[PDB]
């Protein structure tokens, strides 16, 4: 039939455009960066009842100071993490230093579009795009709390709050409501277990949403379900009001 | 049945391949160029398209040289010509490397043709979308070349192609009758001038630039050399003579 | 050098190729594993096809990875024997290197990304086969079940099933595992697995394999006569009703 | 047999104040007996407030000075011209440098 | 309907390929950027688009070397490519020659890297356009880069959404701009009023602006965010 | 389906259409050579068809020098043509440097034959479009003529001929060897021999030709070469009676 | 381009099946039927030649039985030519086997080997299955008498009685009524001859047209003695059974 | 030099591997364990060229693990010491040759037979009684060419070796701080807790 | 260059047969009929000469070739595959056998490598299967005499005799009505004499007809004596005098 890499009349990559497809079938994740720090929050959505809830991970540490999130084929992201995680460590290699949250995403998206069937240049090895995207959550000295957007397109953006997978579109109209400069980190946590709850197919509790924060003095940690479950009862009364 | 006009190797019941043809029309749809062997040398000329007042006149360079002694000119894609000169390039150093002497007009054009020909045995490559006028000045004379997409070329006495082929190739049959003696280098270069002119008329709707060389051993000492100054306005003044 | 994409995305953001070895995996004999307090048990259903099948030099359904871990599979046969040669030199690898075996989820996770990498690579197409890999950890008590699918995904599980009617089975376990009284017996917990799978297999105790992983490397296969003691004792049971 | 080493003398001097630095060379450059020039700076501006120096066989600190200037403008391309920390510039020399373990550069380098 | 544009290795029977052309097309649809040179200098001017009121606008604004750099408007990922590719042959030219790289010979060099990508299969064209400045040993440069391997230098030019607006603006205004010498701050308010004859319908805000220069007496500069409110 | 007709596999009929579309190539020239032997000599005569009035009459040729002793005479576009030229000087040189001796006649029409029956095997190349026919004075074989084709066929003539007209040209000489009764024309001088090749041409074309309507390439013991127009239009005199 | 010509020979159907291996067993389904039984002192190998004439050399033909080892056989089913390929490979390995460990290699080490080549073509690299069943007769000191298949999907299995190639599913049923554990091999002998009489595609089994092997214990026990029938000895034996 | 020796009686095999790990000038370690188990019932002792010596035994044991799990059999010892004798004979004319000794003590499960096998760093393997590396068998060959007996038991082979290890300790330079005493039976592989 | 097809041109179609080996099978069928005969001691291979134009040359024409000194080949079919066939089997003899064990490879053992060149353009990625078949004729010291048939599949079968192409039904039917198993040579070279005249259309003479023997040993065209270990070649081409000589009956 058709190249893997052939343009649409629109100009667009068919491969990329179907990509993006799968991703909106994915798992629910959302981002929102503060000043006291970054948030993210995904979706579990076990498949049975007998499946480990533990066993889930879309929540993933990439260095000390940064934190990821993934929506779509969570296979395709492994090596995604991966390579993200020694492009971050290799970089302290060999300049003594952290890397910047920007130059890491950069990195990975490098990745992406590595794809085809020999176009002449060196080596695009890999069969088709990545059907996965990802919420990069981070801090550096020079740019404070950041959050990143990166597709399969290679490309990637910067938001101040940013939903990915099932009901997007409807999560993010509702950060685009939410959100405010001077957001408390605590606010944060609250508002992406409320966007969760509105978005996700089962009711939220602990065992099928988890919850993570990257904050420049504890780094990156991924919160319990005792720790999580306390932030839904905080939720449950602050709804109960006018 | 039909699709044989699909891959880039393939021959069509009647012995032909269409892609090649295909290429051939990518090159009629371009500016027209052409090509003068004059008695001790040859020139080139090339129709610059003025799309609008914002390209920089003088710029946008077109005819290029390969060695020192060898100029070239085409027409269509533009990118195919330029690919054809880098080769044209690499196999004319490596001549000169081996064999000390500037590589012989005749020997150039087989260089260019086995490479063309050969884009036109694969269908994991496209044929090349120009039409090359080439040549310059050897140990046996000048040497005037054109070839198509498909490898074919031969040597002329003068030469044409692009949108204004037909104009151009007829008023270039002109000459070839008027003088059996051959032309001034002299001479050539502002016949070529009206010629692009004349030629002009199939895209007479749009504003141009010419651009003349020449390649010329009582003129430039065997080196393809371009036109410029006080010999250039001379003769676009003949073209403009030479209407109304 | 053939490294054309069999594995794309077409327009609704389905990899069809994927999808289609899940298809093979329906198809293969149905497998189940169930995790006890302190043991995990792999059942799996013998292909009634055809007999005059020698029995002894058949490949058996379940294979030991390392000496701890267990992998079961459900699909392609010749498929899954290439899966279980790269983790068993996974397996010796990762000790000659480490110094340690590896966990029950490394090696899944191992298993995982060979797979994901068949579904990206020029060339080749997806595993018919997914997996179940059971096992305790290195010096610990702990039982280890997960599943594995042509995608690369893998997750864990307190029990599982894969293959021709596993939706069924699916069904009955998840109405019969109380995860907060898991079988705390070798006993309850292979009566369990036969009570699962036997419920899709019909009647043959020649029909069914066993093979039970408990701490510390000990893991045992059983003869169709401890077997048969399990259907029967399950008859009479329900013939009590 | 063929040396690719040589020796052209110099001698250069570095020392940290509590918040300045010097770094110093001669400028004269040998080889044997002969002097080959008295004015051949060996102590640069790479940028970043980064001054170096890599004093030994000639060539080899030529080649090591240039390919330090480049790696410093290619981190600015690379990280949104972040400048380049001292401590971080050393670790990428460390790099740079035993990165010909087996070749080396026949220099003493000074930052 | 039409059998020849699934790859960019075929001729129509017109002698068009189509897959060129579709990349083209990914062009037009990326946000409008503007080029346009005195004699002593030469602006970018780039309207960087967002997604949200929650994202960040795409840096349009591309440095290769000293001396040059260049404006996106397109498909991004293949700007990093070739701007990257740029900043290596400006690299060589200066490690290898001591000799700053004519902004002609760069966009030579695009030219030769697009095309080998519409002739060979299994590639793809390159779906992104560059506007390239410049200042070398020849004064002040624009160069307007096409996948197709298509270069032109211009004295002033415009590519993507709605860029015959700010494009026919240069036209008119050309013995204008040129004459503008030595004043860039002004060369800059030339270049940001051909660009508002391509907005429908938005105002350029601080976020969205993005101005670079390079000239006689300034090395290539990338002015954003509180830089550019200057030109509001 | 419809694509053994665009690559060099089967069609049901076990024919390789390629291969024939090639021949039909070797006529889109719509030029007619012929060859013929003396008794010390090889004569090769070729029609000249220049259209353009702005073509250099000299560069328009399908004969082309191999080696010192080998002519080969091309039916078919130029760019195959000189393909197939380049190889052969190529190949003749290199069996020179390696074995010692010049390269005969009907060695380098076998090796040109092969390289023509791979492209006929494989998918991704294309038949050359050409047919070559070999002259020479072997040393060994004495007047040679060898002739290749698109399907990789290689054969030796008495005399042959190529082309459009090619059958009447064929029969013409055929009569023509029935009545004298020997494989060759009987004649000490090649310019005699060239002179039967000219009349045998022009009595079976039904045309007449000037000194520019032609070329010659004849054959020695030890030397190939082109005729000028002048020593052409010499013969073609002499023809004239 | 050439993705067009390429029949994709590695794909699964939507029901999640392999095209090229399908369609292969189908082919394997029209040749020359082969059986394999083992009794409890030896196995025995029996195969239907597909063609015949009269002017077909018997003694100095092979096509359904070949030695790997001295200890391991095979009857082959479908592509002669494929299982050549095939064969060689496995005379090869068995002897990499025996160089490394001073011992013979484990009959069905071998045939997983053999199998995994197999599932390899099916996976990677586009080429077409190789159109080959394998029914493996051996012994080795850790199983004894083994008796194996294998097929173009990469997949073995193990037996005491079976048959590959055409009606097979006549074959497997009349097996399936006359076999029986404690066997000797004289009886599967007979069984063999028998069911190849009542599945051949043909009027009456005659000596030149089927192919004969056994593997023993023999006289001297630890030996293990493959015999391939010749034609006079098979002719003899088909008198001995109720035929000829 | 360091001592591997290794003696075969009547239905078990013995090796005794020197304990010292000696750098230049000073004695590093006393407690060295110069052996690898390969199976349930095959040991090798190893000495030679201090990286070589692990990195092969490591790669031998790996190699010898993985084909059991394999095939859920115990290659015998015969065919894991022609296993062993191959990769060295591969690395003799590989660019940096392993330079391990290697002595192969098994109990043939199979057989009911313990065997010993020598094996140097170039691929000569030989089947013997008792064999040492090294200087090891100019001390001690006098004394097994002596008391040897194919019939001895466990007791006595371990009294013929105590000899042996004294006739090392009395006229070797080197201190190599005692020896390690290993046997493999039919039970597998056991270590004699207390020797000399 | 940029030999992009490494799949397979032959392929499984669902009826299970393999299209282009059937096609190639097809295109042997419509070839020129060459025959072969076992007698006692010696073989025969016999084809047409078919010239196109009379203006070609027959000697030229070869279609039975000599591989080893006692090993020979015919064909029907295409032409040109045959020839680079013969020239890979000469080349492997010498390769896989000659540099090897010092001799040259019995009969079969050829046989097996030409079919195995043939599988391999069943199955190699970017190729079509060969166009013909051989029959090949040869003597070894310890299976004596032998023909065999080697097809485009890659099968190759022994034959007491047997014919190809055009007229080989007919053929196949009179030879199995003369094949005794105590023919001289010369008997066998009569029978297959008859047997190409009924597909031999028009002339029937020396110059039109190709005959082989692989038979006894020619000291006389070894080329050098003093090695009487060393005997002549079996295989003899015939000559037109030699056939036409014989043809009076």
């Amino acid at each position: 039939d058709r190249g893997v890499s052939t343009f649409s009349p629109e100009g667009r990559l068919f491969q990329v455009e179907y990509s993006l497809e799968a991703i909106k079938l994915g798992s629910t994740a959302i981002g929102i960066a503060t000043k006291e720090g970054v948030v993210l929050g995904v979706e579990k959505r076990a498949t049975s009842p007998l499946l480990e809830s533990d066993s889930i991970e879309k929540i993933v540490e990439i260095d000390r100071h940064i934190g990821c999130a993934m929506s779509g084929l969570t296979a395709d992201a492994r090596s995604m993490i991966e390579h993200a995680r020694t492009a971050a460590v290799t970089h302290n290699l060999y300049y003594d230093e952290d890397i910047n949250v920007e130059s890491l995403t950069q990195s990975v998206c490098d990745l992406a579009l590595r794809f085809g069937e020999g176009a002449s240049g060196e080596e695009r090895l890999m069969s088709r795009p990545f059907g996965v995207a990802l919420l990069i959550a981070g801090h550096d000295a020079d740019d404070g709390y950041q959050l990143f957007h990166a597709e399969p397109s290679g490309t990637f953006y910067r938001y101040n709050a940013k939903a990915i997978g099932s009901g997007s579109e409807g999560a993010q109209a509702e950060l685009l409501n939410e959100w405010h400069s001077s957001l408390t980190l605590k606010e944060a946590e609250l508002l992406v277990l409320k966007i969760l709850k509105q978005v996700m197919e089962e009711k939220l509790d602990e065992n099928n949403a988890q919850l993570s924060c990257i904050t420049k003095q504890d780094g990156f940690k991924i919160y319990d379900n005792e720790k999580t479950a306390e932030l839904i009862k905080e939720l449950k009364e602050k709804e109960a009001a006018e | 049945g039909t699709g044989y006009d699909l891959s880039n190797s393939v021959f069509s019941p009647d012995g032909r391949n269409f892609q090649v043809e295909y290429a051939v029309k990518a090159v009629e749809n371009g500016t027209t160029s052409i090509g003068i062997k004059c008695n001790d040398g040859v020139v080139f000329a090339v129709e610059k398209l003025i799309t609008s007042k914002l390209l920089v006149p003088q710029k946008n360079v077109k005819i290029q040289v390969v060695d020192r002694h060898i100029g070239c000119v085409y027409s269509g894609l533009i990118p195919d010509g330029r690919h054809l000169v880098n080769r044209g390039r690499e196999e004319a150093a490596s001549f000169k490397k081996l064999y000390k002497t500037p590589i012989p007009i005749p020997a150039f054009a087989d260089r260019l043709g086995q490479y063309v020909q050969a884009h036109t045995l694969y269908n994991s490559v496209r044929p090349f979308g120009v039409s090359t006028i080439f040549g310059g000045v050897d140990k046996n004379g000048a040497h005037l070349y054109m070839l198509e997409p498909s490898g074919s070329y031969w040597g002329y006495k003068g030469a044409a192609t692009g949108k204004g082929r037909q104009s151009a190739k007829a008023e270039l049959e002109k000459l070839v009758d008027h003088h059996p003696e051959g032309l001034s280098a002299r001479e050539a270069v502002k016949q070529a001038a009206k010629i692009i002119y004349l030629a002009h008329e199939d895209n007479k709707e749009k504003d141009f630039e010419l651009e003349i060389s020449w390649c010329s051993l009582s003129e430039t000492n065997g080196l393809h050399k371009f036109v410029k100054g006080d010999l250039l306005q001379e003769a676009i003044d003949f073209a403009q003579k030479e209407i109304n | 050098g053939y490294d054309r994409a069999l594995s794309i995305f077409s327009p609704d953001g389905h990899i069809f190729q994927v999808e289609y070895a899940l298809e093979a995996v329906k198809r293969g004999t149905c497998a189940v594993g169930v995790k006890g307090k302190n043991c995990v048990v792999l059942g799996c259903e013998r292909r009634s096809t055809l007999k005059l099948q020698d029995t002894r030099i058949t490949p058996s359904k379940v294979s030991k990875i390392d000496s701890h871990v267990v992998l079961s599979f459900s699909g392609l046969n010749a498929d899954s024997r290439i899966l279980i040669e790269k983790a068993r030199v996974e397996a010796q690898s990762h000790r000659l290197t480490l110094e340690d075996p590896v966990t029950v989820e490394y090696l899944t996770r191992y298993v995982a990304g060979v797979q994901q990498r068949y579904t990206q690579s020029g060339g080749v197409r997806p595993f018919g086969v997914s997996t179940l890999i059971a096992g305790f950890d290195p010096r610990d008590d702990e039982p280890k079940l997960y599943q594995t699918e042509p995608s690369g995904i893998y997750s864990s599980w307190s029990a599982q099933t894969i293959g021709r009617n596993s939706k069924t089975v699916r069904e009955f376990l998840e109405k019969n595992y109380d995860r907060k009284e898991p079988p705390a017996t070798v006993e309850e917990c292979v009566k369990l697995t036969v009570r699962s799978l036997l419920e899709v297999v019909q009647t043959g105790a020649k029909n069914i394999e066993i093979t039970v992983v408990k701490p510390d490397s000990d893991i045992v296969a059983l003869s169709s006569e401890e077997i048969n003691q399990y259907v029967t004792q399950i008859e009479q049971e329900k013939q009590e009703q | 047999q063929f040396n690719p080493y040589g020796d052209n003398g110099g001698t250069i001097l570095g020392i940290a104040g509590e918040d300045f630095a010097v770094l110093a060379g001669d400028t004269r450059n040998i080889t044997d007996y002969s002097i080959n020039s008295r004015y051949e700076p060996k102590v640069f501006d790479c940028g970043d407030n980064i001054v170096m120096s890599a004093n030994g066989f000639a060539a080899d600190g030529d080649a090591l000075v240039k390919r330090f200037k480049n790696s410093v403008k290619w981190y600015h391309f690379d990280h949104n011209d972040k400048k380049l920390s001292i401590n971080s510039a050393a670790r990428n020399i460390q790099h740079l440098l035993y990165g010909k373990r087996f070749f080396p550069y026949y220099v003493h380098t000074i930052i | 309907r039409n059998n020849y544009d699934g790859d960019t290795v075929t001729f129509s029977p017109t002698g068009r390929l189509f897959q060129v052309e579709y990349a083209l097309e990914a062009i037009k649809q990326g946000s409008v950027t503007v080029g346009l040179r005195s004699n002593t200098h030469a602006v970018l001017v780039a309207l960087k688009r967002n997604a949200d009121e929650l994202s960040s606008y795409q840096k349009k604004i591309i440095k290769c070397d000293e001396h040059m750099g260049l404006s996106l408007a397109g498909l991004a990922p293949d700007a990093r490519v070739l701007s990257n590719y740029l900043r290596q042959q400006c690299n060589y030219s200066s490690l290898v020659f001591n000799r700053k790289l004519a902004v002609e010979r760069a966009g030579h060099l695009l030219c030769d890297k697009a095309q080998k990508n519409t002739q060979s299969y299994g590639g793809r064209p390159y779906g992104v356009g560059l506007l390239i400045i410049g200042y070398d040993k020849s004064g002040a440069h624009l160069l307007e880069f096409q996948p197709s391997g298509n270069v032109t230098e211009l004295y002033g030019t415009a590519i993507g959404a709605r860029s015959q607006g700010a494009k026919t603006y240069l036209e008119r205004t050309l013995d204008t701009f040129i004459k503008i010498d030595g004043n860039p701050d002004e060369l800059i308010k030339a270049g940001v009023e051909a660009i508002s004859q391509s907005l429908r319908d938005e105002s350029l805000t601080v976020d969205n602006l993005s101005i670079a220069i390079v000239g006689k007496d300034t090395p290539f500069t990338i002015y954003d965010g509180e830089a550019v409110a200057k030109y509001i | 389906a419809g694509y053994d007709r665009h690559i060099t596999i089967f069609s049901p009929e076990g024919r390789l259409y390629q291969v024939e579309y090639a021949f039909k190539a070797t006529n889109q020239t719509n030029i007619n050579s012929l060859a013929v032997r003396g008794k010390d000599c090889t004569v090769v005569i070729s029609q000249k068809k220049v259209p353009d009035k702005l073509l250099d009459p000299t560069t328009v040729s399908y004969i082309f020098c191999i080696s010192r002793t080998i002519g080969m005479v091309v039916n078919g576009p130029i760019p195959d043509a000189r393909n197939a030229a380049l190889r052969a000087k190529a190949e003749a040189a290199e069996f020179r440097y390696k074995y010692g001796y010049d390269m005969p006649c009907d060695v380098l029409a076998k090796r040109m034959a092969n390289l023509s029956q791979i492209y006929t095997q494989r998918a991704y190349m294309r038949p050359l479009g050409v047919i070559l026919t070999f002259v020479s004075v072997d040393e060994e074989l004495g007047p040679s003529i060898y002739k290749t084709d698109p399907a990789g066929y290689y054969v030796g003539y008495k005399a042959t001929a190529t082309g459009p007209k090619q059958q009447e040209i064929t029969t013409n000489l055929e009569n023509h060897f029935k009545k004298s009764k020997i494989d060759h024309i009987n004649e000490e001088s090649w310019e005699k021999v060239v002179e039967f090749a000219i009349t045998h041409m022009i009595d079976a074309l039904g045309t007449e030709f000037s000194k520019n309507d032609l070329e010659v390439g004849v054959a020695t013991k030890d030397k190939f070469f082109t005729l000028s127009a002048e020593n052409i239009e010499e013969r073609l005199v002499a023809i004239a009676e | 381009g050439s993705r067009r010509y390429d029949s994709r020979t590695t794909i699964f159907s939507p029901e999640g099946r392999l095209y090229q291996v399908e369609y292969a067993l189908e082919s394997i389904s029209h040749a020359g039927t082969a059986i394999g039984i083992m009794a409890s002192d030896g196995i025995v190998l029996a195969a239907e030649r597909k063609v015949t004439s009269t002017l077909l050399e018997q003694d100095t033909s092979t096509e359904k039985l070949y030695k790997l080892n001295d200890k391991i056989a095979v009857a082959v089913a479908g592509l002669t030519a494929d299982a050549e390929i095939l064969i060689n490979t496995a005379r090869i390995h068995a002897q990499n086997y025996l160089k490394t460990y001073n011992e013979d290699i484990p009959v069905e080490i071998l045939v997983r080997r053999l199998s995994d080549i197999k599932q390899g073509y099916t996976q990677h690299g586009g080429l077409r299955p190789f159109g080959v069943s394998f029914i493996y007769a051996g012994y080795d000191d850790r199983y004894g008498y083994q008796l194996y298949t294998s097929n173009p999907s990469g997949n073995y299995t193990g037996w005491k009685a079976i048959s590959v190639g055409a009606n097979t599913s006549a074959a497997q049923t009349l097996l399936q009524m006359d076999y029986k554990d404690d066997m000797k091999v004289d009886d599967a002998i007979e069984l063999a001859l028998k069911t190849l009489s009542k599945t051949t595609d043909s009027s009456a089994l005659t000596y030149d047209r089927l192919e004969f092997a056994t593997i023993r214990k023999g006289a001297n026990d630890g030996e293990v003695y493959q015999k391939i029938f010749k034609p006079q000895e098979i002719k003899d034996i088909l008198v001995k059974t109720g035929i000829t | 030099m360091d001592i591997i020796l290794g003696i075969r009686v009547q239905d078990s095999v013995i090796l005794a591997s020197s304990k010292a790990v000696t750098r230049g000038i000073s004695v590093l370690k006393d407690s060295d364990d110069k052996t690898r188990q390969l199976s349930p019932h095959t040991l090798m002792s190893f000495a030679g060229e201090a990286g070589d010596t692990v990195q092969f035994a490591e790669y031998i044991q790996a190699n010898i693990q993985l084909y059991s799990i394999r095939e859920d059999y115990e290659l015998s010892p015969q065919a894991v010491s022609s296993f062993v004798r191959q990769e060295l004979a591969k690395s003799i004319r590989s660019r940096r040759p392993y330079q391990v000794n290697v002595l192969i003590g098994g109990y043939d499960k199979k057989k009911n037979k313990p065997e010993l096998y020598q094996i140097d760093y170039l691929g000569t393997k030989v089947e013997l009684p008792y064999g040492a590396h090294g200087y090891s068998g100019f001390y001690t060959f006098s004394l097994l060419d002596h008391h040897y007996r194919p019939d001895m038991t466990t007791e006595e082979g371990l009294d013929l070796l105590k000899l042996c290890v004294q006739e090392l300790e009395k006229r070797m330079p080197m201190d190599f701080k005692g020896v390690i005493v290993k046997i493999v039976d039919k039970d597998g592989i056991r270590q004699v807790d207390d020797f000399q | 260059m940029t030999d992009r097809y490494s799949f397979s041109l032959t392929t499984f179609s669902p009826s299970g047969k393999l299209g282009q080996i059937d096609y190639a099978l097809t295109a042997v069928k419509q070839g020129v009929t060459s025959l072969g005969i076992k007698a006692t001691n010696g073989v025969v291979i016999a084809t047409e000469k078919k010239s196109s134009s009379p203006l070609a040359m027959s000697e030229t024409l070869s279609k039975v070739s000599l591989l080893t000194p006692d090993i020979g080949a015919v064909y029907s079919g295409m032409g040109p595959d045959y020839r680079v066939l013969v020239d890979k089997s000469r080349k492997v003899a010498h390769t896989s056998y000659k540099r090897i064990y010092g001799e040259y490879p019995p009969t079969k053992l050829l046989v097996s490598e030409v079919a195995k060149i043939m599988q391999e353009a069943t199955q190699s990625g970017g190729v079509r299967p060969f166009g013909v078949s051989l029959l090949i004729a040869g003597h070894d010291e310890f299976n004596g005499f032998s023909l065999y048939q080697v097809d485009p599949s890659g099968s190759y079968f022994p034959w007491k005799a047997t014919a190809i192409g055009k007229g080989s039904v007919a053929a196949k039917t009179f030879l199995e009505k003369r094949w005794n198993d105590e023919l001289e040579l010369e008997d066998a070279i009569h029978i297959a004499l008859l047997t190409l005249k009924e597909s031999v259309e028009g002339e029937f003479n020396g110059d039109t007809i190709e005959l082989a023997i692989i038979g006894d040993e020619n000291p006389d065209l070894l080329g050098y004596t003093g090695i009487p270990t060393d005997k002549g070649p079996r295989f003899r081409k015939l000559t037109s005098q030699e056939i036409n000589d014989r043809l009076e009956a």
